[PDB]
């Protein structure tokens, strides 16, 4: 199925939908050391449509291939948007044209920022720039903003906005535009030039269920998952929770069950052909027991056994007993 | 010279053998699980402190005014 | 070469890599977004995070038939399943199977079906660095159009979460009993107070209190209609009443539609954060309704603020209401009364203009004065330096009591300065409505962007770095005046000169830095403290000894009174007990 | 060619050549007029000397805060002459 | 190249500085000027947003 | 979870051993 | 200003260190037996000391 | 406004709920309802006050199995991402450089044995406290002012073998030691055969018999120069400030049993910046007050609140083995009882070998190790054990 | 130092002893004085 | 890059006004009375028509074979 | 007697019932109901299915036999009952 | 067969038979792999002692991926070598006894007097017995004569990280490892307990490797890239 859109020679042709994991040029490998693959998969979170299609000779002779591929982002609710002056933000909402509060002369705002980013942040030049931007769209005149030298001055600025039709001070009436009732105050409209930011939402996700786990350590990696940590760990304890604490350290990550001879306490194994417990220094003549832990501090005896450490794990009733 | 009047200083006491036992009856511990103060400290050595004894220290606190402390004697 | 002694050593090794901290299935990391519609308890997740993370759910006889449904709903549909596992123990994938009603008929007692988010489900939720206890807390989910996570906006402080981008973790605890914990534990809204100090962690942000102070000035009246509005978006039925003007206009006035969600029995008689200056009279009897007077559940007197209603604010009218009607109490007043706030602050208007920071020419001339007194002042002092009859302030030289001298002249001038501004400014401005309410605003802010901005200083002394006894090209040989060593007296309404412009730099160059070492800093300490504190536990005898034995206190904070239950620093605070019963008729 | 794609230099310094950013306009242009220092708080500090010649606003935050900085609009890199005529016309002065 | 950008319908800005046209930036602009509104309309614009 | 422990033990009766089985298939 | 490399374009950043070949003053480290420290940075064709 | 017959029952109620509370909450009620005026006072709104204030306190108890060690671990770290170095001088004293903020709570938890910037406040006693100039005088006697200060210039000569020390009028007199007195002191040092000149007025001469080589000379020299003329050890400068009434002596430097030792100095009232040396001096219950006292200054100096319980339990977990200790790995985390705990919290592979050599065994009654394998811990939900009959149900 | 050791050493002897109800206060209190007595005289 | 056909703000049609606008403005008028005249009077629309690019014609050179 | 706090604390946590006990006492009844156990309220005229709110609805009300043993470090153990009949 | 909790962790040098007896197999072949790819026996990578690749069964105990706990292997070093990791310990060890007769260079009824105080506080007073430990560890370092034996002790002085040298007559000798361990398997039980160690769970003689213990293949895992060819663990 993956390979359904790749053509003929094995490159995939251009204007095509690409979804997940589809290959885009098809390659096979003879052995280093029985063809391999090592065939293009496409990015598993990217999803987009094939662009481009390039194919070249290398200065040594081999065959160049490069697949570009585009994908279109529309605008969303946690794209980061920044001005001209160091206002970053993320997007909190997208509303539409009825709801927003409309004016008298029905222009509606395509940003709204909320008046008490501006104080703390001290950013006098957000607020000249809106009036500068809407009296450069009302009279038409080129507007200069260089520091220390700016044409025209902010004063003619507000008495031009004044002849053109609107009032002086940038500020115009405002309707709600869900209720349709007049604002009680008016409210300042500007023209603030406005940046994309490439710290999109639909490429900064991370989520993982059950999945892969290493082969050492046997924990989950590659999607990969949140590494918890000794500040999560502690923030944990502090709350008191024992379940919790075991349910995100030990059931969800490297949960493992050794079995423990009773008397040297070293880790033995169980023996698929015969159901007699098997310890690796006692043979079969001793007991062993199982215990469930994590794979991390299995791995942990046995390089501090692989030193000349000799750990041996005591064991004891997992009833309360009494 | 003499440093028990220091405001820094609380008020350091050596209770008798029958209140220290009472003490350690009820709090269910041996004497040398509590905090110990060794036997050369100045204070200590004001009120001729022993090892193995239990000294009470009150402690002016702005929660209950005056805290009560047992501190253990060891050796040097 | 790695050794196996390199392998459990150092970062990324056995010991901090896999055993302190290892990494976590049903985990998923995400920008978060403001949603002040939420709880403070929920958390809003995008459908692809309710449909890839699931939760076990062990069939049973109650909740069989809805557990049904959940299979007759792929993986692809919300609410569906993931997974159906047998009691033998062998997993199915419910994307495969040929067909989902028989086996939704099948099911019974003792099968798992691995099944999406559903609204109410609690998931952990926490921000990066997880500093203090309630950094990571319990939400409840709630499923909506998106794809980032939806906060919150009372629940930015205590994760010190601001919507920069930054993004945020969430864990979906799989076991029952490890659910059952976090819902009885860690919940947010029974860690509203921060066990740091008896406060409300969790409390009107700097658009909340904008809002509850236009919404309680004693001028506002509000008809039925616009009572309507304000009241629909909270979750309240009943009578209105009637309004407090009856005659010419029916008119409710904005303390009378606050007491309906006051309980019945609450007694305040604290003063405003307005009342912070010249304008206190420190009585209920001022004209300026700075004393907030509440009796029998009436907002008869005040407005709310930072001081009533705002977070990290103890001993105020929020967390007095919190601690003596419960945190269920104190989340439906928060959910309610704000989301009522912030509907006001949108019907009425709320904006930032120039016209508002903008002074007089008469205050920008006296400024000027008072500037030019200054300089004289400073330049007397400097030529009775190069005279030699300059007086030592006694235990220090000739150049410490001359830079002394400078800086203090200096502050006080930018102080009068502010005075000035803030005395010629209008009475009631929508940025002096920020300060003096504690949303998002300071007296420093006001005089900086007014007045001028004052001496520029990097690392507590004015600016020296530069040239042989010049800090700049652009000044003569040996220059001690105000204006040389970065004293700007420009304020950002009026623009800064190029070398006052450079000096701002200077002096703020500083925090760029200090507040990178800062954080790594303090993660060491706190990952240390932790570390060696990490044993202690409280008995039933009231003691704080260790888990290996060793008695640390006898009792704990010496009234054994844990600090998130203390009326701020006390166990009682019994003025507030004194008013609670008889604050009626005080 | 392997010093230029690596960065990593022959005198011991690394990242001497880095891959051009092309988000937009301007970070290929500031990528292109970047200073960064081989180096304390004190060398973070701005410096009465940068004026005209480095940007008092234009520096990365974190560890690195004062350490990057941009040319100024009008600041040229010295391209640098024999010692030997210096010397003689010194001489001869 | 291995990761590239591109707005669709960028504008150049309406208030200019004079190296602005230097730097040929009003050629290959990187934004669009929107109509902004400096006030509190629903709260989804707190906290920086 | 399965501790077993013998304590005053004693032997098993030969000739109750039938009666004791007797009585287990009775139950 | 940037070369083309294996098809990619770098950029040399200009770095900035302490002038060679010429002799720095500053006091030594205080409560030691150096009180006075100069270093000069001599560079050679190919090698410094 | 309180009636006798009121007050005689307000006495009653508070002696029968005397055993229910703390006395310092039970004299703070009794303090409150006497206060109470302007308003008239029931049977009934008593028996509620006395009821609420009861009740109000029993909730405020902590909870048994409490995780109450990382709960004020985190409470003391949390507002270290908030401690800014905003404050570089103390109090009023700009000459003054004094650290304070998230560094000096890291040299507190650390039990440096030398602060930096160290300091102290010395209380005038009734004496010397109400007038300023003797306070002067005090604080001048004790600065350790060196040779090298108070001297304008030195000159050596070699064919003379002659040093010759040139003073200044003013500043010989800022310090307030006479240049008969230095030479006294010069004298005093005897560490050759010395003829000395008086030479210029403010100056003088100095030869010797077995200079020897110029470089003992000149080590000479450098041992005149570093030549102490008056004050103890390790004060670098002394400033009297007004404290209200009194006048104190904010010192640059920190020796307690010198300053003690200095008459007019009362010794009850000494403030010092470090903790070590009230340790040795006070004992230990000092040196934890003081510990406790000088955290909840440095979270006070930053504007933000932190709890005095959380303090006293660092302050009491620092002196628990009766000397201050540190908190890090040579210390209170360095002895945890433990193994596995000391090797997680610093990566080492030589605890775990020391364990192997000495034969140690690991108890696994701690926090850190149980959840390192997997056993719940024994905090909050692990301290209480449930028992269940189902037959009844 | 063997001295303050082993003096140590006989104080939790003598505690645990105690501990167990072997002997009274008073008998335990001649012990302690007559343990300090003999060696603090050698220190 | 090309003219949008509708203003962001006010689904107004401006796409129509590009080439008169433009034409006219680089005749030597200025741009008030052209932008009042060919009939855009809300400034939203004039901040379309005001700041605008014409990338197109650049770009026409340098094309995707495809 | 200890002290007076220490007397304070222990009657007044005597007759009361700690958060973690609580929460311990919930994740128990809710794993017993998850594996079969039968719940002793009425299953019906509850609005969650939840097995979490059923058990913290039966311990509200307090059909669920159980017996909290809490050993005091003196060794005292008490038992206290959350019948509540 | 019955699920338990761990109670605790007894360390100890693990000692030569314990490695010769948990061992599978004895190493002895230099080669790694073969010339076709497939593993050789008696090597390296001897599939005895671990199975990574799923679906394959492990000799040893018939195990697929899971469930194969790894076993170990041994090499018999010819000549023994000191351990690194325990070089101050087996410091220690050699200064504070003779090797004449291994026993400590101090007086025997104050043997019997430490030995007697060290029992009694060596669990109450971890600090305190500690420290008498160090003490007797002092006074035996600066006794250069053996009261059992009365021969002359030759100071000896560690060159980091493992080098020691023994003054013999006027010169320097470096000690050969083996007759370091001969050194300390002279040295008695109640000795090395005196000394704050553990005789049975940890003897000096064991600190010098005469067997040393091959990792299972579990815990260094061959990873082979795809692109890459097959790559090995640096152990
Ligand atoms: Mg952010
Ligand atoms: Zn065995
Ligand atoms: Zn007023
Ligand atoms: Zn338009
Ligand atoms: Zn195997
Ligand atoms: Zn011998």
């Amino acid at each position: 199925d993956y390979y359904r859109l790749l053509e003929d020679n094995g490159v995939v042709s251009p204007e095509v939908e690409v979804k997940g994991g589809d290959v885009l040029i098809g390659k096979v490998s003879p052995p280093r050391f029985a063809k391999r693959d090592t065939s293009i998969v496409t990015r598993h979170g990217e999803n987009g449509i094939v662009d481009l299609v390039l194919i070249t000779e290398t200065l040594e002779g081999n065959k160049l291939v490069k697949v570009r591929v585009r994908d279109l982002r529309i605008p969303e609710i946690g794209d980061k948007f920044a001005t001209r002056h160091g206002q970053k933000g993320v997007v909190g909402i997208l509303i539409d044209q009825v709801d927003m509060p409309y004016t008298a002369k029905g222009i509606v705002p395509d940003i709204i920022l909320n008046p008490h980013a501006l104080p703390s942040r001290m950013t006098i030049g957000q607020i000249m720039e809106a009036i500068g931007g809407k009296y450069a769209a009302l009279s038409g005149k080129p507007v200069d903003a260089t520091p220390f030298l700016e044409t025209p001055k902010l004063q003619e600025m507000q008495k031009e906005i004044l002849k053109l039709g609107h009032l002086p001070d940038s500020t115009e009436v405002v309707y709600d535009g869900r209720t349709g009732q007049k604002l009680k105050s008016r409210i300042l409209f500007g023209i603030v030039y406005y940046q994309k930011l490439h710290h999109m939402v639909a490429d900064k996700m991370h989520a993982r269920a059950r999945g892969p786990v290493q082969i050492l350590t046997r924990q989950p990696t590659e999607e990969g998952g949140l590494r918890f940590g000794e500040m999560e760990r502690d923030c944990l304890i502090g709350f008191g929770t024992a379940m919790l604490i075991k349910d995100r350290l030990l059931d969800n990550s490297d949960k493992a069950v050794v079995y423990i001879c009773d008397q040297c306490g070293y880790v033995g194994w169980y023996d698929r052909s015969k159901n007699r417990y098997v310890c690796p220094v006692h043979g079969d003549k001793s007991v062993l027991h199982p215990v469930t832990v994590s794979y991390a501090f299995k791995l942990l005896i046995q390089e501090l056994m692989s030193m000349v450490i000799s750990p041996r794990l005591i064991l004891g009733e997992k009833v309360n007993l009494g | 010279i003499d440093i028990s009047n220091h405001e820094l200083v609380p008020k350091h006491e050596i209770l008798q053998l029958e209140e220290a036992y009472k003490l350690v009856k009820e709090l269910g511990i041996k004497p040398e699980q509590l905090p110990w103060i060794r036997a050369s400290d100045p204070v200590a050595k004001s009120i001729g402190a022993k090892p193995g004894d239990i000294i009470k220290i009150t402690r002016k606190s702005p929660f209950t005014g005056e805290s009560v402390t047992y501190r253990y004697v060891i050796t040097g | 070469l790695r050794t196996l002694a390199q392998r459990l050593k150092g970062k990324e090794g056995r010991f901090r890599g896999n055993l302190s901290g290892k990494r976590v299935d049903f985990s998923a990391r995400t920008v978060i977004s403001p949603d002040p519609n939420l709880s403070i308890d929920e958390v809003g997740i995008p459908y692809t995070i309710a449909r890839m993370l699931t939760v076990p759910e062990r069939v049973t006889n109650i909740n069989i038939e809805r557990i049904r449904q959940y299979i007759i709903n792929g993986p692809d549909k919300w609410p569906g399943a993931n997974y159906v596992i047998k009691p033998d123990g062998r997993r199915i994938d419910l994307r495969y199977v040929k067909d989902r009603k028989e086996l939704a008929s099948s099911i019974t007692a003792g099968y798992v079906v691995e099944r999406h988010l559903v609204d109410g489900d609690v998931v952990l939720f926490n921000r990066q660095p997880s500093l203090h206890r309630i950094s990571m807390m319990a939400h409840k989910v709630r499923v909506l159009p998106g794809r980032t996570f939806r906060l919150n906006l009372l629940d930015c402080p205590p994760y010190n979460a601001d919507f920069d981008g930054d993004e945020m973790n969430l864990h979906v605890p799989q076991s029952e009993e490890a659910i059952a914990e976090a819902r009885e534990l860690m919940l947010v809204h029974k860690n509203i107070i921060t066990p740091r100090y008896g406060g409300p962690i969790i409390g009107g942000g700097q658009d909340y209190i904008s809002g509850a102070y236009l919404l309680s000035v004693k001028t506002t009246l509000l008809t039925v209609e616009e009572v309507a509005t304000i009241l629909g978006v909270t979750d309240f039925v009943g009578e209105l009443g009637e309004p407090a003007i009856l005659a010419p206009k029916p008119y409710y006035t904005g303390k009378q539609v606050i007491s309906l969600f006051l309980p019945k029995d609450f007694n305040f008689h604290g003063p405003a954060n307005i009342s912070k200056g010249p304008r206190a009279c420190k009585d209920e009897i001022c004209p300026h309704d700075s004393f907030i007077v509440i009796k029998n559940g009436l907002l008869l007197e005040g407005v709310f603020d930072k001081k009533a209603i705002g977070n990290q604010q103890p001993e105020s009218m929020l967390h007095w209401s919190i601690r003596e009607y419960g945190t269920e109490y104190g989340k439906w007043l928060m959910d309610n009364v704000f989301k009522m706030f912030i509907r006001f602050l949108e019907m009425r208007g709320f904006t930032m203009t120039l016209e508002d920071i903008t002074i007089p020419d008469e205050a920008q001339n006296e400024i000027t004065t008072k500037i030019k007194e200054g300089y004289s002042q400073v330049d007397e002092y400097i030529r009775k330096f190069n005279e030699g009859q300059l007086e030592p302030i006694p235990g220090r030289t000739i150049e410490e009591s001359l830079e002394s001298y400078i800086l203090d002249t200096l502050d006080k001038l930018r102080k009068v300065a502010g005075e000035i501004a803030t005395k010629y400014l209008d009475p009631f401005n929508n940025v002096y409505i920020m300060a003096i309410t504690g949303a998002r605003g300071s007296e420093l802010n006001i005089t900086q962007m007014t007045a001028l901005l004052g001496q520029q200083s990097v690392r507590g002394e004015r600016i020296r770095r530069g040239y042989r006894e010049r800090t700049l090209s652009l000044f003569k040989y040996g220059d001690i005046a105000p204006e040389a060593r970065g004293f700007v007296k420009n304020s950002f309404m009026r623009g800064l000169s190029p070398y006052e412009m450079f000096f701002h730099a200077a002096g703020g160059r500083e925090g760029l830095v200090d507040t990178a070492v800062k954080t790594s800093q303090s993660g060491y300490m706190q990952r240390r403290l932790i570390n060696a504190l990490s044993d202690l536990r409280i008995e039933y005898d009231g003691t704080v000894r260790s888990l290996y034995g060793d008695i640390v206190q006898v009792v704990y904070g010496d009234d054994a009174v844990h600090p998130m239950y203390s009326a701020h620093s006390k166990s009682v605070n019994v003025n507030r007990v004194i008013e609670r019963v008889i604050g009626w008729k005080r | 060619r392997h010093a230029l794609a690596t960065g990593n230099w022959v005198g011991g310094r690394t990242g001497v050549s880095q891959l051009l950013d092309r988000t937009n306009w301007l970070s290929m242009l500031s990528h292109l007029r970047r200073v960064v220092s081989s180096l304390n708080f004190e060398a973070r500090d701005l410096h009465g000397t940068q004026w005209g010649r480095m940007c008092p606003f234009e520096t990365p935050e974190g560890p690195n805060s004062g350490l990057v900085k941009n040319l100024a609009l009008l600041a040229q890199v010295s391209v640098g002459i024999n010692e030997s005529v210096v010397e003689r016309v010194a001489y001869e002065l | 190249d291995t990761r590239a950008h591109l707005l669709h319908y960028p504008q150049m800005p309406l208030v200019q500085t004079r190296m602005l046209g230097v730097i040929g930036y009003n050629d290959r602009p990187a934004g669009a000027n929107a109509i902004l509104a400096i006030m509190s309309y629903t709260g989804y614009n707190m906290e920086d947003s | 979870s399965y501790s077993l422990k013998t304590i005053e033990e004693h032997f098993v009766p030969y000739s109750i051993a039938k009666k004791y089985i007797k009585e287990l298939i009775d139950t | 200003g940037y070369f083309i490399v294996n098809g990619s374009e770098k950029v040399i950043i200009a770095q900035e260190d302490l002038a060679t070949n010429r002799v720095l003053v500053d006091y030594g480290k205080s409560g030691s037996n150096i009180t006075h420290v100069a270093k000069v940075t001599s560079s050679a064709a190919g090698y410094r000391v | 406004m309180i009636d006798e017959k009121l007050k005689g029952y307000i006495d009653k109620r508070l002696n029968e709920i005397k055993d229910k509370i703390p006395d310092k909450l039970h004299e703070d009620l009794r303090a409150a309802i006497m206060d109470i005026n302007g308003v008239e006072l029931t049977e009934e709104d008593i028996d509620r006050i006395i009821d609420l204030t009861i009740r109000e306190y029993q909730q405020s108890l902590i909870e048994p199995g409490e995780a109450i060690g990382v709960v004020t671990a985190q409470s003391v770290g949390e507002p270290g991402t908030q401690m800014t170095l905003r404050t570089f001088h103390f109090a009023g004293i700009r000459e003054l450089n004094v650290t304070l903020g998230l560094p000096r709570l890291i040299e507190i938890v650390d039990a440096r044995k030398v602060p930096s910037t160290p300091m102290m406040t010395i209380y005038l006693t009734d004496e010397y406290k109400t007038d300023k100039d003797k306070a002067l005088d005090i604080a001048r006697r004790i600065e350790y002012t060196r040779v090298e200060n108070v001297v304008s210039s030195v000159s050596v000569d070699i064919s003379n073998m002659s040093i010759t020390l040139q003073f200044d009028q003013e500043m010989l007199k800022d310090k307030g030691v006479s240049i008969e007195e230095i030479k006294k002191i010069i004298t005093k040092l005897k560490l050759g055969e010395i003829r000395i000149e008086d030479n210029d007025e403010y100056s003088f001469t100095i030869y010797f018999e077995k200079i020897d080589s110029i470089m003992a000379l000149f080590k000479m020299r450098e041992k005149i120069l570093n030549t102490k003329i008056k004050g103890v050890k390790g004060i670098k400068r002394a400033i009297v400030q007004k404290k209200g009434d009194e006048y104190v002596i904010i010192t640059d430097g920190s020796n307690l049993e010198g300053i003690m030792n200095v008459t007019g100095v009362d010794i009850n009232k000494i403030q010092t910046n470090n903790i070590h040396e009230v340790e040795e001096v006070l004992g230990i219950e000092a040196a934890r007050e003081l510990i406790s006292r000088e955290i909840k200054k440095v979270l006070e100096e930053q504007g933000l609140d932190v709890d005095m319980r959380h303090i006293v339990l660092v302050s009491d977990i620092m002196t628990r083995t009766g000397d201050i200790r540190q908190i890090g790995r040579h210390g209170v985390t360095g002895e945890k009882s433990s193994v596995l705990a000391r090797a997680a919290f610093e990566v080492t592979v030589k605890h775990l070998l020391d364990a192997a050599a000495r034969g140690e065994r690991e108890e696994f009654k701690g926090v850190i190790e149980n959840i390192i394998i997997g056993q719940p811990i024994r905090l909050g939900t692990g301290i209480v054990e449930l028992t269940m009959k189902p037959n009844m149900r | 130092t063997i001295s303050d050791i082993e003096m140590l050493l006989k104080d939790t002897e003598i505690w645990d002893k105690l501990l167990r109800n072997e002997l009274s206060i008073e008998e335990a209190k001649k012990m302690f004085d007559d343990v300090a007595r003999s060696y603090s005289k050698a220190d | 890059m090309i003219i949008p056909i509708r203003c962001f703000t006010c689904g107004a049609v401006v796409a129509d006004k590009w080439e008169p606008f433009s034409n006219r403005v680089m005749g030597g008028e200025d741009p008030e009375k052209v932008l009042t005249e060919l009939g855009v009077n809300r400034y939203c629309c004039r901040r379309m028509l005001l700041s605008h690019v014409n990338i197109i014609r650049e770009i026409i050179h340098y094309t995707r074979p495809i | 007697t200890i002290d007076k706090i220490n007397e304070i604390f222990k009657e007044n946590w005597k007759n009361k019932l700690t958060k973690y006990e609580i929460a311990r006492i919930i994740s128990a009844r809710a794993l017993q109901l998850s594996m079969g156990a039968l719940p002793l309220i009425d299953t019906s005229n509850l609005k969650s299915d939840d097995v979490i709110s059923i058990a913290e609805e039966e311990l509200k009300r307090g059909v669920l036999p159980i017996t909290i043993r809490r050993i005091y470090p003196n060794g005292q153990v008490e038992l206290i009952s959350v019948r509540k009949i | 067969m019955s699920e338990k909790i761990i109670r605790g962790v007894k360390f100890g040098v693990l000692s030569p038979n314990e490695i010769r007896q948990m061992s599978v197999t004895a190493i002895i072949t230099s080669e790694v792999y073969d010339e076709d790819g497939t593993p050789i026996e008696g090597g390296v990578m001897d599939p005895k002692l671990g199975v990574i690749e799923p679906g394959q069964k492990c000799p040893v105990c018939g195990n697929t991926l899971a469930g194969c706990p790894g076993h170990f292997g041994h090499i018999e070093l010819i000549k023994p070598v000191i351990h690194i990791g325990y070089v101050k310990h087996i410091y220690d060890f050699l200064r504070s006894t003779c090797w004449r007769c291994g026993r400590i260079k101090i007086k025997e009824q104050d043997l019997e007097r430490y030995k007697r105080i060290y029992n009694a506080i060596k669990l109450r007073w971890p600090s305190a017995a500690r420290r008498l430990v160090e003490y007797i560890k002092k006074i035996s370092i600066k006794n250069l004569e053996c009261p059992h034996c009365g021969e002359k002790q030759f100071k000896i002085k560690l060159e980091k990280p493992y080098n020691f040298n023994e003054e013999r007559n006027g010169s320097i000798v470096k000690l050969s490892p083996s007759e370091i361990r001969d050194r300390l398997e002279r040295i008695p039980d109640s000795d090395v307990e005196l000394l704050g160690y553990d005789p049975k769970s940890s003897r000096p003689e064991w600190m010098i490797l005469t067997v040393l213990p091959v990792p299972p293949i579990t815990i260094r895992p061959s990873i082979t890239i795809e692109s890459g060819i097959r790559a090995e663990d640096d152990l």
